[PDB]
RNA sequence: GCGAGAGACCGAUAGCGAACAAGUACAGUGAUGGAAAGAUGAAAAGAACUUUGAAAAGAGAGUGAAAAAGUACGUGAAAUUG
RNA sequence: AAUAGGGUGAAGCCAGAGGAAACUCUGGUGGAGGCUCGUAGCGGUUCUGACGUGCAAAUCGAUCGUCGAAUUUGGGUAUAGG
RNA sequence: UGCUGUAAAGCUGGGUCGAACGGCCUCUAGUGCAGAUCUUGGUGGUAGUAGCAAAUAUUCAAAUGAGAACUUUGAAGACUGAAGUGGGGAAAGGUUCCAUGUCAACAGCAGUUGGACAUGGGUUAGUCGAUCCUAAGAGAUGGGGAAGCUCCGUUUCAACGUGCUUGAUUUUUCAGGCCAACCAUCGAAAGGGAAUCCGGUUAAAAUUCCGGAACUUGGAUAUGGAUUCUUCACGGCAACGUAACUGAAUGUGGAGACGUCGGCGUGAGCCCUGGGAGGAGUUAUCUUUUCUUCUUAACAGCUUAUCACCCUGGAAUUGGUUUAUCCGGAGAUGGGGUCUUAUGGCUGGAAGAGCGCGGUAAUUUUGCCGCGUCCGGUGCGCUUACGACGGUCCUUGAAAAUCCACAGGAAGGAAUAGUUUUCAUGCCAAGUCGUACUCAUAACCGCAGCAGGUCUCCAAGGUUAACAGCCUCUAGUUGAUAGAAUAAUGUA
RNA sequence: UAACGAGAUUCCCACUGUCCCUAUCUACUAUCUAGCGAAACCACAGCCAAGGGAACGGGCUUGGCAGAAUCAGCGGGGAAAG
RNA sequence: AAACUUUCAACAACGGAUCUCUUGGUUCUCGCAUCGAUGAAGAACGCAGCGAAAUGCGAUACGUAAUAUGAAUUGCAGAUAUUCGUGAAUCAUCGAAUCUUUGAACGCACAUUGCGCCCUCUGGUAUUCCGGAGGGCAUGCCUGUUUGAGCGUCGUUU
RNA sequence: CUUGGAUUUACUGAAGACUAACUACUGCGAAAGCAUUUACCAAGGACGUUUUCAUUAAUCAAGAACGAAAGUUAGGGGAUC
């Protein structure tokens, strides 16, 4: 047969997101003393669009420490951010909408969004429109702190991890119908090329596992194992379980 | 009626091959290209046009004299009338609960 | 590659693709592909001149051993044709 | 970079009428939409028309689809033979 | 012309021809053709046959010539009908451009003509492009893979400046003061971007030449003005104004710099139209008539605006206000001002130019003279530019070079004199490459002068909703083998 | 299943040369001329009937017959060409 | 009976076989060891009195010098060309030179005749700007020189 | 379901519901309904009144608000039944 769609794309030729409109990639400041020890005060300039982003980013300046300048950063947008508002980051930061806290200075049941897997890395939780993190609880001897992701998933992140204090701004956006293929089109534009799809089933042999036949259909179980190589993971890769789910899970 | 062409060699109704069409003293009708229009120049506090000062292309700026790009005040060409102000009442009142603040502070460094 | 001497070899549809302004003309976007084409006469002596014609040419003449050698050039087969 | 001229008439807004209230009705205004008729354009339904040693190794004529967007298109650029 | 042999063949007469060749005994082989849809070359019948029929359409005369359906000129009849059969360009071609000569071949008839053939000529830039910037991307270096051709990576685990700015020194040595996040390079003749216009001129070039009038950048540099004894100016309540009117490192901003649609407003060009001053046409009759000229560039000065802003004042009986309902104690309405100069007006440029007439010069290079070139109006008009608005998105609609302002306060500054080229005037320079022509029913690609394909700009009158269809003006073509007839069968 | 459809199908009104059943007209061909001038195809060729025969002959056998050179049409045959 | 068709012969066509040639090819043998950063092989563009190509050459351009030789070259023309001679022609020979723009291709770049920087001289009233002439500026690696870096490290002095 | 240690036992944790006993011929609300603590928000009956207004009222076709459980649509939760 034919290599297929999904082996493709690791190629990336086509297949490369489209960041010529985006606006900066959305991270926390590098950790330095300021934050480690004390806080350090920005202002909110702007609150902009990032196209390809469901989230608003909030555009903040801070004075640099060592030398005459001003430092900008771009972050994610919590909803109740607006343009003139100072925002406080560090240890000794308080606990506002907004402000950028070490995990383990925040008390459980606070939600947080933009946190640090690892100290240090400028957040990777939570971070698109209308999700945040949940502190579960800390345990101060060996430094760790539990906390809830939006899927579901209990999780133990170092205390000194950071977060943005809030909830991701621009959420409810899945609720409204896209209603038209050309929705979709403009929602990809600025995206990826991943869109339309066409059903494998409606193809040839060459070009799919689930091509060909009589009648379209996939003819094995579409199932397949997690140890399965590339160019037969299509269809439901190492699924624990398969039709409607009914009850809780 | 008369009918134009371009003058040079853009074919292309691009934003930089513009034209105007005006009437010779040879009494003929040509085309005159046009160059793009000149955009104000605006404060950086708050994006609005800044009043006093000459709307050019940004070359043009260094060919003009200084009262064309400013005007008499602190951030003349920089900011607007409105956000100097509002800079001058916050630096003033900010300072002055600098000090409110200061000697507060040494209240109740010795009596508690 | 350079320099030589040879052959029971081929003799211009052969022998190298190329005996010649041949890796030329020409084709292809490109990698590449790639021909055809030698011979008047010892010597141009390559036909002065007259005449018919708009001219090309023709008819006389002239050169030559030969024009049954005139560059559409040695010989000049067959198909095909008057 | 390009895309006549019409039809329909969504929100929002103005005025009037009715009602105890919750609210209802009428006349305008407005100018929405992968709306619609229809040019340019893009496409290519049918005649199973012409042609079918063609004008053409896919064209010609009428008829037709669509025609403000998932639109059409120049140039630059990327992806290369299991 | 015959002879010999069963035969494969051998020999011979005549003609043609011009330089080598044969018999016999042996040797040797790339050694014998009717075929292989054989190979290469050549030639027939078909056959003077199929055919040379899309794109409305030609005709008379003269000239030229040996020769004219086809060339040239004149007269006419037509068509394209401004989304053109008009006038330019991008790609592509490459001399096809122009003049002269010219007809063997080519232009599927012809040819005196030609994009053919031959000989010459022709492309003029500081301002138009390239050049420079960065885009998607391409790609060296330090490194890391790979047997290697090379692959990855683009500042990456790097000691990464051929750094600058000054006071200089004439001691051709220096003294230092700042920084070095990022930063090789290539990538757009449609993106960004320093600066030019009008009139004239050639056989063929022109935003390039000539005449005149400007502008930008880089450099040098003096004078005037400005400023200082209160050293680095004044005025205005303010918005802010001006001829100028210090400002290092470093920093902050702005411009570059940005979708699309809808109606509205203003301008420009075009369309329409009145008077007057000219020219042409019609005139049996009518028509103070029909057509036409009456124009004004870049650049300089003054003035000119929606929006926005400032001062005054204090608002319900709410008012102002758009086609579109938004605004006002976060200060409306009212009164008075400030600003951007888009756009228009006046003046200079500039009437001296161009245009329209009339009168004269002459084989005549080329003219010379006189007069006029003026004053308006109109709009749901067309196109286009701009403006203030409004709608729209799970879509929010490049970057960089480059230029400016501001913050900051380093350093340097006067009185018998000091400073500055962001005020005026003056001086010098601007290199390299492209530039002709076609841009298509004949200059490109489809084997071709092929009914195909190939990006874009300008756009008159009537009818009309209309940039449709139909007719016409400017411009351009009248090209497509033709003649005679008009059966069948066609095609439309 | 409203709306939509150059999708497939049945019926009805209107409409008509689709038909009964054909006729007439126009332009361009065809046609004839001057000029220009291909190609497919081709063992040899080219009248029938029967016979036998590789069982459907242009040729063979037996008969019918049979007279130069040809033009426009035509599509039975050449088990026509590709 | 003509015409027409077919056959044959003569002459003339069409065409280029046959014959005969041959500065070419092919194969065998013998001898030799010599490309390039001192810039090769290759490419592009030019160069002649009148040349398009081939051949030769590089702005010194169908060639300059030198050695040898000894009267040509030739299609035409023409010497401020030559003949008992420093002398015609000559890739005869060849040891000195020239050798455009390139190319491993070397300042950077190259779909550009694009853009720098350094040294000396020179023109424009110029250490700085503009013009011209000449000479330079690639990378890896080796030896050496100089200038450096690192509490890697030795000695000494508070 | 259980020798793979069930059921049982102690400690710890997480989820959702639900508010026992107190709880009654007791309370509140127009009805449906309402039961852990506290805070906040706005209501309400009765009582008291030598306050106030003076007929403003009763019931009501049309027309409205609320309306157990089950059920429907879309998110979230889904312990127990
Ligand atoms: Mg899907
Ligand atoms: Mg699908
Ligand atoms: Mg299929
Ligand atoms: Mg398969
Ligand atoms: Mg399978
Ligand atoms: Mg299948
Ligand atoms: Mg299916
Ligand atoms: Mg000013
Ligand atoms: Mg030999
Ligand atoms: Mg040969
Ligand atoms: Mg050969
Ligand atoms: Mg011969
Ligand atoms: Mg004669
Ligand atoms: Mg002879
Ligand atoms: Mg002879
Ligand atoms: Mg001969
Ligand atoms: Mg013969
Ligand atoms: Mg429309
Ligand atoms: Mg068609
Ligand atoms: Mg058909
Ligand atoms: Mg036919
Ligand atoms: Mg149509
Ligand atoms: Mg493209
Ligand atoms: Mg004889
Ligand atoms: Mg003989
Ligand atoms: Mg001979
Ligand atoms: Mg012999
Ligand atoms: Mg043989
Ligand atoms: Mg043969
Ligand atoms: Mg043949
Ligand atoms: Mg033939
Ligand atoms: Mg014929
Ligand atoms: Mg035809
Ligand atoms: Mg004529
Ligand atoms: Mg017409
Ligand atoms: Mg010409
Ligand atoms: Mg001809
Ligand atoms: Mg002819
Ligand atoms: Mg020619
Ligand atoms: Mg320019
Ligand atoms: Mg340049
Ligand atoms: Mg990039
Ligand atoms: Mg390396
Ligand atoms: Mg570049
Ligand atoms: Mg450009
Ligand atoms: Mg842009
Ligand atoms: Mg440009
Ligand atoms: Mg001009
Ligand atoms: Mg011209
Ligand atoms: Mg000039
Ligand atoms: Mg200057
Ligand atoms: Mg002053
Ligand atoms: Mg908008
Ligand atoms: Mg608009
Ligand atoms: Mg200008
Ligand atoms: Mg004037
Ligand atoms: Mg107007
Ligand atoms: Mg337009
Ligand atoms: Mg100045
Ligand atoms: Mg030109
Ligand atoms: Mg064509
Ligand atoms: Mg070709
Ligand atoms: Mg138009
Ligand atoms: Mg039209
Ligand atoms: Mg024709
Ligand atoms: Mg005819
Ligand atoms: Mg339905
Ligand atoms: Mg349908
Ligand atoms: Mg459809
Ligand atoms: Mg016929
Ligand atoms: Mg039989
Ligand atoms: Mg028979
Ligand atoms: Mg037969
Ligand atoms: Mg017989
Ligand atoms: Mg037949
Ligand atoms: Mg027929
Ligand atoms: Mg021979
Ligand atoms: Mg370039
Ligand atoms: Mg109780
Ligand atoms: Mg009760
Ligand atoms: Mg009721
Ligand atoms: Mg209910
Ligand atoms: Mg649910
Ligand atoms: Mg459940």
């Amino acid at each position: 047969g034919r290599v297929i769609r999904n082996q493709r794309k690791g190629a990336g030729s086509i297949f490369t997101s489209h960041t010529r409109l985006r606006k900066g990639a959305a991270k926390l400041r590098t950790l330095d003393y300021a934050e480690r020890h004390g806080y350090i005060r920005g202002v909110v300039k702007q609150i902009i669009h990032d196209p390809g982003r469901g989230a608003p980013l909030a555009k903040v300046a801070f004075r640099d420490p060592y030398k005459y300048k001003l430092r900008e950063e771009t972050f994610i947008a919590n909803e109740g951010v607006y343009t003139g508002q100072f925002i406080y980051a560090g240890k000794k930061a308080s606990l506002n909408v907004g402000n950028i806290l070490p995990l383990g200075a925040c008390p459980e049941g606070t939600i947080v969004s933009n946190v640090e897997e690892k100290v240090g890395d400028r957040g990777a939780l939570g971070r698109t429109s209308g999700n945040y993190v949940i502190i579960i609880g800390h345990n101060p001897d060996e430094n760790k702190t539990r906390v809830k992701l939006p899927s579901g998933a209990k999780k133990i992140i170092s205390s000194d991890a950071r977060g943005v204090i809030g909830v991701v701004a621009g959420g409810g956006r899945i609720d409204k119908p896209l209603l038209k293929a050309g929705r979709a089109f403009h929602k990809y534009k600025v995206k990826r090329n991943s869109w339309p799809k066409t059903r494998g089933v409606a193809m040839n042999p060459v070009d799919h596992p689930h091509g060909g036949g009589n009648h379209q259909h996939i003819g094995k179980a579409s199932t397949i194992s997690r140890g399965a190589v590339s160019g037969q993971k299509a269809g439901l890769i190492a699924a624990r379980r398969t039709g409607l789910l009914r009850g809780t899970q | 009626a008369q009918r134009v062409t371009y003058r040079r060699r853009n074919p292309y109704n691009t934003r930089s091959n513009k034209i105007k069409v005006v009437k010779t003293p040879g009494g003929k009708l040509v085309a005159q290209h046009v160059k793009k229009a000149a955009s104000r120049v605006k404060c950086g506090d708050c994006g609005s046009a800044l009043a006093g000062i000459s709307t050019l292309r940004p070359r043009q700026y260094a060919q003009v004299s200084k009262t064309h790009k400013t005007v008499q005040r602190a951030y003349g060409g920089s900011r607007c009338a409105n956000c100097v102000k509002e800079r001058i009442v916050r630096a003033f009142l900010i300072e002055e609960q600098k000090i409110v603040k200061r000697v507060l502070k040494e209240q109740q460094d010795k009596e508690k």
